[PDB]
């Protein structure tokens, strides 16, 4: 029954099994790289949080529009995804979470608008419908902050007109080296970020503001939000790498099982062919 | 631009006309096969009478 | 003409060729043979159908179906049923071939369909084994190849000189012919067995019918990847010969990359368009049973597919589109349809008329 | 099984069921090496519908109640056709596939789903 | 341009109604042709049965 | 014991009524559980019905275990 | 195909052509999935030269005399060696691939390309 | 020559002293190159250690090629 075809198929499967092991090897290394890249963005955000907190606490005259909770009529979503598949069920779970959240927001009679990052999200929510405001594609592994200013700028501009009231960030969280969890967190209505700091330990000195404090506060807030978005994208990149590693290991195991099944089938067919050949030879010999 | 809107609204008239045309064609095409089988069975019963 | 949009465009059959129909059980071989017999209503070629090793109820049903369509007025049925002795099942194809050859040697055309040559081979194996002749592979006698060869080699086309000599000057002008459609059945698509390997070597082509394609809805289940016809383009009318290139290349492209069919989301635009067109052309090849197409219908459908007039209709609705288009042409454009059917020409006038009709259909019909 | 004997509707339902089962049989190999999440949404929907169809062909016979214990059922043809038409139309996409197992007509499926 | 608008609106509506008349008149005529053709087919078939 | 391929064509007529009426479709329960667990090795959703069936199949499987020369009653 | 019997330039040209063709055949799945844009700067030259080579194997048959024009070519081996050495080296890399189709020596392909 | 499955049971005792001493590097280089030949296609995120092994393995593999009728003492 053309046993050489089965032998070739088994060889090709065993070759693909080697192919996937190396892809797992590489995905682990990039997960390490993105994991240590997540750490380098911490001091910038820490310093900005400290400065903003001190400025807002020392000058409580006015409240900025990003720090006050106004009634909600429309919300927004910044959805980050990967550009290519073969990474577990990362995007599917994230999209299920955001869809459920949107359905929950629908009963409140508040409609939604989107800003998509990554090819998978673009396709999924172009087929889903909805009210898209911007799209971005081919982010890469180490995005430059310039590539991300478009979506956040569009969302913030829509917020400044009163069109939007909340803007949620939808991404994945890096729990450990093997597990990822979806997340839906608001960012524009800045939740007080440890504002209890520097009230008991605050000193009796203020800065010397070269511009008026209002403009300085606005400039600080915009950059702080952009940095939050960037370091939320980097963590999603790391989660994608971990998911791809896990998926490649699972594929290697499944190929290893396929080999063990095809070997049994091949052996059975080989014995059957030998028996048939011998039977025919003996019959032809006895008939002469 | 609302004149352009009336152009839109007439388009729907064409679509309705086309669907009505197809409905007529189908509902009266089916009668043809009705007639076909009626003549077949009439011939068949005549066949039993003539074979008797 | 067989009447199938796939066979007549991709595996053509000429007069005098010997085309094999091979495939697993219950895939539509007998249906294809009977449709080929039915489609010959107006070509004026006599048919002969030989049934070997079939229960008499199936033979009676086939005869009744041929009588209902009026195709029995020019057909002869030779029946060697399953209860008949092995000698009759061994001799039936030859006695059918003689009745066919009566017409070949006198200027007229004939078409003979051997049903289940595998059962003739089985009957001859039973006869040879009981006579104590030595067996070969699979217990068949050594000379099964010579059994099938001297049967299939009689189907041919003879020149006007031969027929003039045979009739002593009565039929001077014309030339004879005889076409064969042997049918083989394979076990689990194993075409490396003895009898199918012998038969494939002799015939001028084959038409593979697949089970997996049959269940999936593609009926007939003709497999275009491995079906060939060595006569090729010379056995087609001018218009279908000119038009079949687009169908052939579309199926070739759709078949090269069928391994990625489920991954259309992750691909570039060119290959996605190739898939979009290949799926549509594959959907075009579906056809009902007992209803054959004249060459004009095939020409119109294939032209409408070639020039991208099907590119804007969803895949689930292509069959209805095609049927409505053919009916629309049958109604509005009878003279053009008869012009194409009668001759088969293909000029600028014909192409312009076809394109105008297709455009008016898309504009004003709404299938 | 041809349109001129059993009617157009029954023939179409049977062919659609066979097509769905065939496509699921073809997809069964990809979902083993790769995951279920590599497929498009239509293919996942087809997989779910095909599993439901496979379950729905099960039936308790009148003579098999010795082995299992559940009483037998006798389903008329109209109930089968109506159930499969709905199942192909997607009306029952919200019923878990365990409710299509060892039941009679389509009403028992809904009753069992509600009991769950 | 405002005056031009209503004239174009009417010149679209009348053309739409003309299309309505033409295609709806074509459809039922084709249906009658099909009925007659099916009747002729049945006429051919019945006498064939009787001759058999 | 592979609950998938093992039958007794005599059926429930060969046991006392206690075991006859207690043991229902236990065998078929495990037969479906095997296939469900094999199909849902990688299921990331795990709706409550499948989760209940998989959490019951393991209970039943681990239930039927005993040692050499340990006859029950 | 042995350098002792056919010389050294013949063998080296044949080996280079075979290597180019069997690398282009491997690039097929990548070209189909991604496209031609994301390949390296190397392996694009390979695609273009392999397509040109595949075209240049075409030949008009003298006995046909129909649809061809009775074009008996019977090119000397030296002409083919010169042509393929030039094509592999890259002197003809700027010519459209449609010129290399259905001609004989390189003089004819040059003339056809210049005419268009 | 397929170095993976080829074998000589006589072994070291069939070699001159110099080649017997020097063959170990060739054997281990072929082994290491054959173990991780899959990485040769990526050549992008290869760490420093495995890239060196690949570089040595490909070079040794290229070394073993030879013409006809030209034996080496
Ligand atoms: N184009 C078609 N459309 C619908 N049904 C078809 C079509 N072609 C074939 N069939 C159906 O395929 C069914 C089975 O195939 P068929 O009747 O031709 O038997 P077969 O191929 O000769 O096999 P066997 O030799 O084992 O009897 C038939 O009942 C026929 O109605
Ligand atoms: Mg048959």
């Amino acid at each position: 029954a053309n046993l050489k075809e089965i032998r070739a198929k088994v060889a090709s499967i065993k070759s693909t099994q080697k192919i996937t092991r190396a892809m797992q090897m590489v995905a682990a290394s990039k997960m390490r790289r993105a994991q240590e890249r997540m750490a380098q963005g911490r001091p910038y955000a820490d310093n900005m949080r400290r400065v903003i907190a001190h400025l807002v606490q020392a000058n409580p005259e006015y409240k900025h529009r990003y720090m006050v909770d106004r009634p909600v009529k429309r919300v927004g979503y910044i959805i980050v995804s990967s550009d290519r598949g073969l990474a577990g069920g990362l995007n599917i779970n994230l999209f299920k979470k955001v869809v459920q959240h949107v359905k929950a927001q629908q009963e409140q009679s508040i409609e939604v608008q989107f800003a998509l990052i990554g090819q998978k999200a673009v396709s999924f929510f172009k087929n889903y419908g909805g009210k898209v405001l911007g799209a971005t594609t081919q982010i890469g592994d180490a995005p430059s902050l310039e590539q991300l200013t478009g979506s956040v700028q569009v969302m913030l501009d829509a917020f400044d007109k009163g069109e939007l009231d909340r803007i949620y960030l939808v991404s994945n969280g890096f729990v450990n080296a093997m597990t990822q969890k979806p997340k839906v967190e608001q960012l524009v209505p800045l939740a007080p970020a440890e504002e209890g700091d520097d009230l008991n330990r605050t000193y009796g000195w203020d800065y010397i503001y070269e511009p008026e404090a209002e403009e300085l506060l606005n400039g600080l807030l915009v950059r702080y939000i952009e940095s939050m978005v960037y370091q939320g994208v980097i963590e999603n990149v790391a989660c994608e790498q971990s998911a791809r590693m896990v998926a490649m290991k699972a594929a290697t195991d499944n190929a290893g099982q396929l080999i063990k099944d095809l070997q049994l089938i091949y052996n059975k067919l080989r014995q059957a062919a030998i028996t048939q050949e011998i039977s025919e030879i003996v019959g032809g010999a006895a008939a002469v | 631009d609302l004149a352009d809107a009336q152009a839109q609204v007439k388009q729907e008239l064409d679509a309705a006309k086309a669907q009505a045309a197809q409905l007529i064609e189908q509902a009266n095409r089916r009668a043809a096969q009705l007639i076909e089988e009626a003549r077949t069975q009439a011939a068949a019963e005549g066949e039993r009478i003539r074979q008797q | 003409q067989t009447g199938y949009k796939s066979v007549d465009t991709m595996i053509p059959v000429g007069r005098g060729q010997r085309e094999l129909i091979i495939g697993d059980r219950q895939t539509g071989k007998t249906a294809m043979a009977i449709d080929a017999i039915i489609a010959q209503k107006n070509s004026g070629i006599k048919c002969v159908y030989v049934a070997i090793g079939q229960k008499q109820s199936t033979i009676a049903n086939v005869v009744r179906k041929l009588e209902e369509t009026g195709a029995m007025a020019y057909t002869t049925v030779v029946a060697a049923a399953a209860a008949d002795p092995a000698a009759m099942q061994y001799l039936a194809p030859y006695s059918g071939c003689t009745m066919g050859e009566y017409f070949r040697d006198r200027g007229e055309d004939a078409l003979i369909i051997y049903d289940d040559l595998s059962k003739q081979a089985v009957a001859y194996r039973q006869i040879s084994l009981l006579l104590r002749r030595p067996p070969g592979r699979e217990a068949y006698p050594g000379d099964v190849f010579y059994l099938h060869s001297r049967l299939l080699e009689r189907a041919s086309r003879v020149s006007a000189e031969y027929v003039e000599k045979f009739t002593n000057g009565a039929v001077t002008g014309k030339t004879g012919s005889l076409t064969a459609l042997p049918i083989i059945e394979t076990q689990a698509g194993d075409v490396s067995a003895f009898v199918p390997t012998n038969v494939i070597s002799i015939t001028d082509g084959q038409i593979f019918l697949e089970t997996s394609l049959f269940n999936a809805g593609i009926r007939p289940a003709v497999n275009a990847g491995i079906s060939v016809s060595r006569v090729g383009g010379s056995a087609q009318t001018k218009i279908i010969k000119k038009l079949s290139g687009g169908i052939r290349t579309a199926l070739a492209q759709y078949r090269e990359l069928a391994a990625f069919a489920q991954f259309a989301s992750d691909l570039d635009e060119a290959t996605r368009k190739q898939l979009e067109h290949g799926q549509r052309v594959t959907e075009l090849m579906k056809q009902k049973q007992y209803a054959p197409y004249s060459i004009a219908d095939q020409a119109v459908s294939v032209y409408a597919s070639n020039e991208g007039y099907m590119a804007d209709v969803e895949v689930k609705k292509i069959v209805d589109f095609d049927a409505a288009l053919i009916a629309y042409f049958r109604s509005e454009y009878a003279p053009l349809m008869k012009q194409i059917d009668e001759t088969g020409d293909y000029n600028k006038d014909i192409e312009a008329a076809i394109k105008a009709g297709i455009e008016s259909f898309k504009a004003t019909q709404t299938y | 099984l041809d349109p001129l004997v059993v009617g157009q509707e029954h023939y179409e339902i049977a062919r659609a069921v066979q097509n769905v089962l065939q496509r699921y049989k073809e997809l069964k190999d990809i979902i083993a090496i790769l995951g279920m999440d590599e497929l498009a949404e239509e293919d996942k929907l087809v997989v779910y519908r095909a599993r439901k169809i496979q379950r729905f062909f099960s039936q308790p016979f009148h003579v098999a109640e010795v082995f299992t214990g559940a009483p037998g059922k006798l389903v008329p043809l109209k109930e089968t056709i109506r159930g499969f038409k709905g199942l192909l139309a997607g009306e029952y996409d919200h019923i878990p596939e365990q409710a299509f197992y060892m039941v009679g007509g389509i009403d028992e499926v809904i009753a069992k789903a509600e009991k769950l």
